[PDB]
């Protein structure tokens, strides 16, 4: 179909594929045009159809793919197209290898687009293909029916129906995993309104599932397992009705311990998916729980295989096995299970087992026991809260177990319940738990034991008082002095890291030891980086333990270690996080550190977004890393180094602690932190975690130099303000957008009055309408799933009116002509049904009138059920007397009624009410209005109403209601929420001998009236 | 030097 010129030139170059380099060039720059696009695509459309060269024919389908796109398909003519569809057609009827037909059937698909004309040569080619004896045949047309979904819309349904369910049955297995790969990838790219379609296939898929054991093929069935595990992740509702066989099959594969880890993992997976999908359906399900927990047990039981004495895991690390997957999989998805669906639903399935498990003579049950309960504790904590003693009960008689593993176990327990238990715990079973784990740091036990046990003491201290370690500490530590002698390394690393951490929960309690461990410390450092590290860390947290002047009797020859440590990637955080825990000790004495400290800080937090412009092969290859991340943007893929990235972010989080320390001591990096760093980072849009940093750096900054000191802090101002507005009409993450408003406020707090400009204003109200509009879009947006976490939306409309707040004060008011721009968006909301909307709309006016068609949906919002949208109504309504009748005056018994509510999740609301009463009986000035008022008193959680409310009591001032105007006082005071009454108060009593006058405080304790000479007269 | 899931 090609000039046999061009042949040869374009033969000569994909076989070229010195020699290299001329051709790439040629094909890029000479091939790729608008004069030379299609005959190029014609020419590899017929290599990889004609061509008995396997590598020609590979790379033409490869290219054409790949170029297929880039023309794009659709600009191309009409005879050319039908040519390469027909060419291309033609060599998938042939007799091609498997690689290749796999290649034209990528390529293939790229040529089926609803831009083109139709291809029923294609549709009729698949059909019968589906029915060729030959397997490559029957996979490649899944295979296109899965890259190009949209042609089993385009198929008869009475023949796509019998093509999947032959499919599912199929005598090859690579069939039948691209028949399912292509049944699932239906559902993960057309609309739920085309579901209902292939969905009644699912039962067939299901019923051919156990066909794959028989046959023995379970590596075939990890496969199909992973792709039921996307479906359920789509459509949990769809598999309801044979949930329980789903549930048997799974158990029978997982309890097939003959099987190979992959098809056992994966079918742990497909079970515990459901309850991140489908929580309601598995909890009315009492299988589902009972299956989940005894499976999870059976894996945890699997180690130490062919080793019962445990005498390699005595002798290795305190690291993880990585061999031990099956074990390591029960842990997470017993965990993942039980934070779903909670301790009231599986607390006692799970217990059912543990009982028995704890009195096993195979000490794999009894350590699988105490992992099982250390994995759920946190997700059924709910109830397990609850029974604290019970647990104890069954754990600590273990510690003394006669295997290690065992013991090793019990500390793992003890640990993790220390930590999800908190603060509770600590507070109750501080005489048990800390007995147990300190007679396990004695020197008969092995090593894994002690450390162990020591580490569980980092979880307990963590929430624990020093009033309650005090009585422990000399034992405790006498003990950890032993573990800081090992020759094993690992535990005298543990050492250090339990004593860091019990003499940070120590505090000033742990002066008393600073003279023996602070020169084991140092001969340790004198003299294995992660040691080192480790050490520092434990000088620098006693440091601020035992305080400044303490800590000065061996800073400066610290401080030198430190300064050879650091110019010498455990280590470099351990030296940073020193440097910043002495500059909380320090204070301003760290100012001539700055210099040794700052600069590295500097360097890393300037880090450039470190992109690959990549290709699709050479992807994912990349992805192997965790210190590597691939994303699309448009349609080309990218890759970025995320680790450097990361490292970035914990830069600036130490400069911005160091700025907030410091102060104005650190105005000289300001400038440089802010054009360098900080603004820059808005603009990193493949890591949000950037932008945030960049964004939270800013007031902080600003605030710095304005300690210190000015055309430059408002030169920064108006720049750092200028990209932050213009963030918010382009950040695509609203959990970014949230942070910039946020930034905002804070930056507004800062510079004070007058710090925008009339643009500024105008582009932050175009910002708000778009994040107003998406955030409208969003949440305005079932058959297959069942029915939160989305305060992401609340937050962001939280943080928003903040700034509106925040600007209208900076504007003294010239805000309002800007903002009834936006008004038609705003009214939308207040009349939505949706609660957040309504809410974030109510305090918005609610800020408006503080410098008609409102009305109506506010007085409606008064007897709500919801109390947040009360409390934004009566606010709004108690505002509006206050500095702008024939509502207030109307509805003042309506709020008489709302206040009659002393109840913690609505003390809030009442509390708003009944300083709305407050205001419209201060300008309108109704004395039995006031009585009524009066036992609303005392105000104790709203810090402005209550602030008003007794600013009134004492308009009022300056009987029998002596002690009850008093109290309402003392009350106001001692709950910190009004801070001179006092002065009305006082003169009341005045007017009364002093032998009434003082029985008034005869019912208070000597706390409050300790507080009370300090108050009053 | 904690524990942790």
């Amino acid at each position: 179909a090609l000039p046999e010129e061009v042949n040869r030139t374009l033969l000569q170059i994909v076989q070229a594929f010195q020699i290299r380099s001329v051709a790439e060039k040629a094909l890029s720059e000479e091939w790729i045009t608008e004069n030379n696009i299609e005959y190029l695509l014609t020419f590899l459309a017929e290599q990889a159809a004609f061509s008995q060269d396997t590598t020609v024919a590979a790379l033409s389908a490869v290219l054409f793919r790949k170029l297929a796109l880039k023309a794009p398909i659709t600009h191309i003519r009409k005879e050319v197209l039908a040519q390469i569809r027909s060419s291309l057609l033609k060599g998938f009827l042939s007799e091609r290898a498997d690689s290749i037909r796999h290649k034209l059937s990528d390529a293939i698909a790229e040529c089926v687009q609803d831009d083109l004309p139709a291809w029923p040569e294609l549709l009729q080619a698949l059909i019968e293909s589906l029915k060729s004896g030959n397997p490559n045949f029957r996979e490649s047309s899944f295979r296109i029916l899965t890259t190009v979904p949209y042609l089993i819309t385009a198929v008869d349904i009475n023949s796509i129906l019998p093509i999947f369910q032959s499919g599912f049955t199929d005598a090859s297995d690579n069939v039948k995993i691209a028949a399912v790969t292509a049944f699932v990838g239906y559902f993960k790219q057309l609309p739920k309104s085309e579901w209902s379609k292939l969905g009644i296939l699912l039962p067939s898929l299901l019923n051919s599932l156990p066909r794959f054991l028989d046959d023995g093929k379970d590596d075939a069935l990890a496969s199909v397992f992973e792709s039921l595990i996307e479906l359920v992740e789509l459509a949990p509702k769809l598999f309801k009705d044979m949930f329980d066989q789903i549930i048997q099959f799974t158990d029978m594969v997982i309890k097939n311990k003959d099987l190979e880890p992959p098809a056992r993992t994966t079918a742990l997976e497909l079970l515990t998916v459901f309850s991140e999908n489908a929580p309601q359906m598995c909890k009315s399900n009492q299988n589902y729980g009972q299956t989940l927990v005894m499976v999870t047990l059976i894996m945890m039981t699997e180690v130490s295989i062919d080793d019962d004495d445990a005498a390699e895991w005595i002798e290795s690390d305190d690291t993880d096995d990585e061999e031990e997957v099956t074990y390591d999989h029960a842990r997470q998805a017993l965990d993942r299970v039980a934070l779903k669906l909670g301790g009231e639903y599986l607390a006692a399935p799970l217990f059912q087992y543990l009982q028995q498990m704890i009195t096993s003579t195979e000490w794999r049950e009894r350590f699988a026991a105490m992992m099982a309960l250390s994995s759920a504790a946190e997700g059924c904590a709910d109830v397990l809260i609850g029974e604290i003693p019970k647990i104890l009960d069954m754990v600590i008689p273990l510690i003394n177990d006669p295997h290690p593993r065992v013991q090793y176990g019990c500390c793992n327990v003890l640990g993790q319940i220390s930590t999800d238990f908190s603060p509770f715990i600590q507070r109750t079973a501080h005489d048990r738990i800390l007995p147990a784990l300190i007679s396990k740091l004695t020197s008969e036990c092995t090593s894994r034991v002690q450390t162990h046990a020591a580490a569980a003491l980092v979880n307990f201290s963590e929430f624990a008082s020093k009033d309650i370690l005090e009585p422990y500490l000399d034992s405790l530590l006498t003990n950890l002095l032993v573990l800081l002698q090992s020759n094993k390394l690992y535990v005298q690393e543990q050492a250090l890291t339990t004593i860091a951490f019990i003499a940070e929960a120590a505090k000033n309690k742990f002066i008393k030891y600073y003279d023996t461990l602070m020169p084991l410390l140092l001969n340790v450092l004198k003299v294995n980086s992660v040691l080192k590290g480790k050490c520092m860390e434990c000088a620098t947290l006693i440091g601020f333990a035992v305080g400044k002047e303490k800590f000065h009797e061996h800073s400066q020859e610290l401080i030198s270690i430190l300064v050879a440590l650091q110019n010498s990637d455990a280590l470099r955080s351990y030296l940073e996080q020193s440097w910043s825990r002495i500059c909380r000790i320090l204070g301003d004495d760290f100012v001539p550190l700055l210099p040794i400290v700052i600069p590295p800080l500097l360097i890393t937090a300037k880090a450039t977004q470190d992109v690959g412009l990549i290709e699709e092969e050479e992807a994912a290859n990349f992805q192997q890393y965790p210190d590597w991340d691939v994303v699309q943007v448009q349609g080309k893929h990218i890759a970025i180094h995320t680790s450097v990235l990361d490292d970035k972010v914990s830069a600036m989080e130490l400069l911005q602690s160091y700025a907030t320390l410091l102060r104005g001591q650190f105005a000289v990096y300001v400038k440089e932190v802010m054009e360098e760093i900080a603004l820059p980072s808005l603009d990193f849009y493949l890591h949000d975690g950037v932008r945030a940093a960049g964004a939270t750096l800013i007031p902080i900054l600003l605030s710095c130099l304005l300690a210190a000191t000015n055309e430059e802090l408002v030169l920064l101002w108006h720049k750092a303000s200028s990209k932050l507005i213009g963030g918010l009409m382009s950040e695509p993450m609203p959990e970014i957008t949230q942070v910039y408003h946020n930034s905002l406020v804070n930056g507004i707090k800062v510079m004070g009055d007058n710090c925008l400009s009339e643009d500024q204003l105008a582009a932050f109200t175009k910002g708000v309408s778009a994040n107003l509009t998406d955030t409208y879009e969003r949440m305005q947006d079932d058959e297959y799933n069942e029915n939160e976490e989305d305060f992401t939306d609340e937050d962001l409309l939280d943080e928003i009116n903040k700034s509106i707040a925040a600007v209208l004060k900076t504007t003294n008011g010239h805000y309002l002509k800007n903002l009834e721009n936006i008004w038609p968006m705003i009214n939308t909301f207040l009349l939505d049904n949706e609660p957040i909307l309504v809410i974030f709309a109510l305090v918005v006016i609610g800020d408006l009138i503080q410098y008609n068609a409102f009305i109506p949906k506010v007085t409606e919002c008064l007897i709500s059920p919801d109390a947040r949208i009360r409390q934004a109504a009566s606010y709004i309504i108690g505002v509006c007397a206050q500095y702008a009748a024939d509502v207030c005056i109307p509805t003042l018994d309506t709020l008489v009624q709302i206040v009659d509510s002393k109840l913690e999740e609505n003390r809030s609301s009442t509390e708003n009410a009944s300083a709305a009463i407050a205001k419209i009986l201060y300008a309108y000035n109704v004395d039995t209005y006031t009585a009524n008022w009066f036992k609303t008193l005392p105000t104790i959680t709203d810090k402005e109403a209550a602030s008003f409310n007794y600013q009134f009591l004492s308009q009022l001032i300056e009987q029998s209601n002596i002690s009850a105007v008093v109290d309402s006082v003392i009350q106001a005071l001692n709950e910190r929420s009004l801070t001179t009454v006092i002065s009305s108060v006082k003169k009341l009593l005045g007017f009364l001998p002093s032998s009434d006058a003082m029985a008034i405080f005869n019912r208070y304790p000597a706390d409050i009236m300790e507080k009370v000479h300090k108050w009053f007269a | 030097g904690s524990i942790k899931k």
